[PDB]
């Protein structure tokens, strides 16, 4: 409707001011030393943590021009933690910076525009460097350290974490789940699991707890939910044949097939158990073709040349044995060619290529996961409901960090890597004047992120940054230790993703922003 | 064990439903049909009605036969097997050579 | 393979439905109707009902015949051709000339 | 469009294509993604849905006949037609895949001319003197190839003649 407006330095001065205070919020979270934040709800318990990201979601400004600055930077810190998970508050500092000293540039009546060409020209430099710089994450205990560094510098955290990784592998699915304990712990799950539970209670193999356990079973898999259309007989009379156990993997089974056959499994005629496919049409029939093929059997197809009746013994798949509780079904292995497993994973490359990405991608890998590789989950120690939130989250940006460096590696922590590149830019300049100051301004904010680790630490940030400057390769400050010596060292990793992504996030959104002539917004 | 069928019953059994060979080379899913084709598997003594003399069916054991599938056609199950029961009059056609 | 018809069944096949010239000249296009007229493709043995003589169909094979399209009226499909089995009865017409 | 990297792509698309997926995700030809690449195909144009009336077999077989892949334009295809197309596809015996038409009646509809005349084939008129199984295999359409995905559908040239093709577009001007 109508409208309030802003023009030139009174509207930068406004935006400046609510960038300056979402920062603000934002910065005593970075480092070793750096301080939770509490963000309160109406609706229970208030949120206590060290996230970047998290507080720059919440923080929104009364006067609306102010707002709309803060707004703008805030998708910096969101669009970091898309990309990596991890380095958001760093890149909301580096946002703080250029906009400061961008705005200053305008001030001294450059062309804006030319000084976010210097400004884009020299992240792109930028970029280049940190791959240069950016060295292989393999080991353990390199993934351990960017792990305990991720984690305010949780020693445990980056050890669990490292074990995990190895243990189910490169494209293995890993994931935090709170604790019943005040301990951490990690849960490792080999082989083809789901959560799905048994039909018929009656039926318990050996173990109680809902638990079954078929040896070398055929399994059966179909696109119908039997009722009254118990007929399928010789399939199942054929396994009576065979003398060994039937799984059964379809949309629904009813009491009727339910009650024939719990007379038939009790007094040792046959052992069958019946247990729902995965869940929704599409999903359940996706993941059924690789659940037979890994047993080496046959999904029947009703929906093309398969009939109930219609399936040999032969048909169905085979596996070692399987476990079956009332949540969980699973397969100790079934019986199919390295060749087939593989090629079921060939075909999926498709699907791990896919523009959604967020999602697909997420349940794909686990379905992959599940075909050859394996599956994590780490259980949260804590006293408090509260306490568990901080560490968990922490857990999880360690995670994120883990995957973040084992994909593109790993550079200098402390802030160091962004201020030892600055260095090597000394000689960037353009097409005019003004690009050269926005260039020369973006290299001044790289600083930036060394000293706010220093600043939270209680000490002189610029004091720090000139030894690190003097200083040669990796060497740096330590903030938790409080002396100089080797990052690599001393265990401070940052993968080379998120500080890469951090610079390039915060200078996309700082070019754009300086260049602001006009704002626009609500009257109060 | 082979039923003896009741004066006027004739017993047969059904043919494949919606064979794959109809219209060339083409085959054809089922999707829910049926067909009145079968075989004569027994023959009852003969129509009773009217008393004076009984009468034969003018059919007999082994032939293949078109039937109207109706109320009156019956469904038992003879040594694990199908098997259509109706009178004379539900069978509309014989099949020869 | 050629049908035998089951005693006063009578085994017909239609012409064409709503042929293009009714009216004259005029082409009427398919309204979504059916024909009553037919040809007897084979003549049953004849009407057994009541013992004694069994009757001969009244229809020849080969005749040009109108029917009453009832439920009496079965379709089978012989060497992949369509044809009709109802009784003499069912059929109300000869068409000669 | 808005691109997923940094940088600045461009995309250009050759021949006639449309966002059509295809019913049948079993009938694959060779490419994974869903893809399929027919030889040769003969272009199917229609009016109505497909479910239990099955009788079109004539003009399918007239297909097998051939041994040319398939490809058919309707308004819809259901289960019962698409499981003995699956089997027939997976033994070999016919190569088709359906798909449905564009989308809306005056839109699809308007779409089929210039596809059928762009391939040489004809549009079966539900409407007019046309029937569900009376057309013969000369009125389905010709192509060298066509790539299908489970969003896409895509015709690499329909053969057809200039006069045609430029009469289509002529016709387009009040348009
Ligand atoms: N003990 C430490 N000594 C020096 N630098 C550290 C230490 N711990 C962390 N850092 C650095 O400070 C950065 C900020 O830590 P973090 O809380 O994880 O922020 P992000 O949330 O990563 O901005 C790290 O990425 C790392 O480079
Ligand atoms: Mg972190």
């Amino acid at each position: 409707a109508a409208k309030d407006v802003k023009f030139g330095n009174d509207a930068r001065v406004k935006m400046l001011r609510g960038v300056n205070v979402l920062a603000d919020a934002v910065k005593v979270t970075l480092g070793p030393k750096g301080r939770n934040v509490v963000l309160d709800k109406s609706f229970g318990a208030p949120t206590i943590t060290k996230d970047g990201v998290s507080v720059a979601r919440e923080i929104e400004l009364e006067d609306k021009f102010e707002n709309m600055g803060a707004q703008m930077v805030k998708e910096v810190a969101s669009k970091a933690n898309d990309a990596a998970g991890d380095g958001t508050t760093t890149a909301t500092v580096l946002a703080q910076a250029i906009i400061t000293e961008g705005l200053k540039a305008v001030a001294a009546g450059m062309n804006p525009m030319d000084l976010k060409r210097g400004i884009d020209k020299a992240v792109t430099a930028a970029v280049e460097e940190l791959k240069a710089l950016s060295v292989p994450c393999s080991d353990s205990k390199a993934i351990a350290q960017v792990g305990t560094i991720s984690a305010n510098s949780d020693e445990t955290v980056g050890k669990l974490i490292a074990e995990a990784m190895d243990k189910v592998g490169k494209e293995g699915v890993i994931t935090v789940e709170d604790g019943t304990g005040l301990q951490d712990e990690l849960d490792v799950v080999e082989g083809m699991q789901f959560d799905r539970g048994y039909l018929s209670p009656y039926f318990i193999n050996k173990p109680e707890t809902g638990a079954v356990e078929l040896e070398s079973p055929f399994i059966l898999l179909a696109d119908k939910k039997i009722s009254n259309i118990r007929e399928m007989l010789p399939v199942l009379e054929a396994v009576a044949k065979a003398g060994k156990p039937l799984l059964i993997i379809a949309e629904d089974v009813e009491g009727e097939a339910l009650a024939t056959l719990v007379v038939n499994t009790m007094r040792g005629i046959v052992k069958v158990a019946a247990v729902k496919a995965p869940g929704f049409g599409d999903r359940r029939k996706a993941m059924l073709q690789d659940i037979a093929t890994l047993t080496g059997g046959t999904v029947i197809s009703e929906e093309i040349g398969m009939e109930l009746e219609k399936a040999t013994l032969e048909d169905l798949g085979q596996a070692k044995r399987v476990v079956i509780n009332k949540d969980t079904t699973t397969i100790i292995d079934g019986v199919g060619e390295e060749a087939a497993i593989q090629g079921r994973v060939a075909q999926i490359r498709q699907q791990i290529e896919e523009a959604t990405s967020d999602y697909d991608r997420e349940k794909l890998q686990e379905r992959v996961a599940k075909l050859a590789g394996g599956v994590a989950v780490i259980k949260v120690g804590a006293a408090t409901e509260v306490e568990m939130k901080e560490k968990k989250a922490r857990v999880e940006d360690a995670l994120h960090a883990t995957r973040a460096a084992v994909e593109e590696g790993v550079v200098a922590g402390g802030g160091v890597a962004l201020i030892r590149v600055a260095s090597k830019l000394a000689d960037l300049r353009g097409q005019n004047e003004d690009q050269n100051v926005g260039i020369k301004v973006a290299l001044r904010a790289m600083e930036a992120p060394l000293r706010q680790i220093v600043l939270n630490c209680g000490e002189e940030p610029s004091v720090v940054a000139n030894t690190v400057k003097g200083g040669d390769g990796n060497y740096g400050y330590n903030a938790a230790t409080e002396e100089y010596g080797n990052m690599i060292d001393m265990g401070i990793l940052d993968p080379t993703k998120v500080t890469r992504s951090a610079l390039q996030y915060a200078a996309s959104v700082a070019g754009l922003m300086i260049t602001t002539e006009c704002m626009v917004t609500d009257l109060p | 064990m082979n039923i003896r069928p009741l004066h006027d019953r004739v017993i047969v059994k059904r043919k494949e439903v919606e064979t794959k060979s109809a219209g060339g080379i083409v085959l054809t899913g089922s999707a829910a049909a049926k067909s009145t084709r079968g075989e004569v598997l027994a023959v009852g003594n003969g129509r009773i009605l009217e008393n004076g003399e009984v009468k034969p069916l003018d059919v007999k054991v082994g032939d293949i036969v078109i039937f109207n599938d109706g109320y009156g056609v019956k469904s038992e199950k003879i040594d694990n097997e199908e098997v259509l029961i109706m009178s004379e009059s539900d069978i509309l056609a014989i099949v020869e050579a």
